[PDB]
């Protein structure tokens, strides 16, 4: 049936939006920790902090920066 | 904390 | 209509699946290369990297930790 | 890489 397909995709997408938003929630919590972690250790700037800035920083075109301008 | 870190815009 | 809003909802579902996808893939790239960079310079555990190994294992109970035996 | 930080199982 047409809403019985369009029902189940709301149960499919629930359920991809419940596995999704638990780890985008939970993933990007543990990245707010880590931006002001390296502000937190900058003077000692070590080589981890530098690649992980790059982690932290991994953005493209298409991509989009908050505070952009600087 | 400073928004600088890469995200979409959305709302 | 019902279907209607059912085909409305897999709308809102499939913009929060992208949304939410987009971000989970994008955020968790960023992670498997931060684990492997604690181990990179494990060496040198300074206090960032003592921090930041609490944020990748930030698991708690009804969160589940793969490997899980040691 | 290991496959040790928190996961869900899902799939």
């Amino acid at each position: 049936d047409e809403a019985a397909e369009l029902m189940q995709q709301v149960k499919v997408l629930k359920l991809t939006v419940e596995d999704l938003e638990k780890e985008r929630d939970f993933y990007f919590g543990k990245l707010r920790n880590i931006e002001l972690i390296c502000q937190e250790n900058e003077g000692e700037n070590d080589p981890v902090l530098q690649r992980i800035v790059d982690i932290l920083y991994a953005t493209d075109e298409g991509f989009v920066i908050p505070d952009e301008g600087g | 904390k400073p928004s600088k870190i890469p995200t979409p815009q959305r709302k």
